[PDB]
């Protein structure tokens, strides 16, 4: 898995 | 960051917030790096979405405004060619952003160093993750900068089957993993600083953890190899 952003 | 405390007020200084411009104020959005005074390194994936999008360097408190903060437009996206926001496993999580105006540098305000290109560090290896992102899995924000130690796992032990297995790539750096450090929700797109001959210079962009926690064990966050996009780097900051 999950990409660190909000909340790829 | 998961399992950090509080940075030291700008001490790391090329450290900048990514940030959208939401309503009448602004949203921390991701990390990044300041590399050239109008030039941030951050990750492709947040910047997918086509927003109104600034910088902030020389931050430490995002709800108080301290003096040291300078803010300015991003101007250019240039993501790598080859990232697939579908497909972040591929890698390429990198994007650099040209900003409308130049910052002026200082002691907050300065230029992040990268590794040499090619650079692998050693597994084990002094970094440091820092950001605003939450500081426990599905947690708050930070409202100032935190800082976590988190040792590198190297390329073998990070892609076998316990831990990544093949969903991480020689093109990424992991760190981490013992289930109680990690970067969080957002702290991606900021920077991994790792001490090389008694200087910081920093080898990873962060750009994911699992999808059960960030804080998770043998899952590591998994960053895009800074060394390995030093030609890419300096090939887009000569062209723009
Ligand atoms: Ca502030």
């Amino acid at each position: 898995x999950q990409t660190t952003e909000f909340y790829v | 960051v998961v399992g950090g405390t509080e940075a030291q007020r700008n001490s790391w200084p090329s450290q900048i917030s990514l940030q959208y411009r939401s309503g009448s104020s602004w949203a921390h959005t991701c990390g990044g790096t300041l590399i050239r005074q109008n030039w941030v390194m951050t990750a492709a994936h947040c910047v997918d979405r086509e927003l109104t999008f600034r910088v902030v360097v020389g931050e430490h408190n995002l709800n108080q405004n301290n003096g040291t903060e300078q803010y300015v437009g991003v101007q250019k996206i240039v993501v790598h060619p080859y990232w697939n926001t579908d497909d972040v496993a591929a890698g390429y999580d990198i994007a650099l952003l040209r900003l409308a105006q130049s910052v002026t540098l200082n002691s907050y305000v300065q230029l992040g160093v990268l590794p040499r290109a090619g650079t692998i560090l050693a597994n084990n290896s002094p970094c440091y993750i820092t950001g605003w992102g939450l500081t426990r899995t599905n947690g708050q924000l930070a409202q100032t900068l935190q800082q976590a130690y988190l040792p590198t796992v190297d390329y073998a032990i990070c892609s076998s089957s316990s831990y990544w297995g093949s969903t991480v790539k020689n093109s990424m750096v992991c760190a981490g993993g013992d289930g109680v450090r990690s970067g969080c929700q957002g702290d991606s797109g900021g920077p991994l600083h790792c001490l090389v001959n008694g200087q910081y210079a920093v080898h990873g962009v962060t750009s994911f953890v699992s999808r059960l926690g960030c804080n998770v064990t043998r899952k590591p966050t998994v960053f895009t190899r800074v060394s390995a996009y030093i030609s890419w780097i300096n090939n887009v900051i000569a062209s723009n």
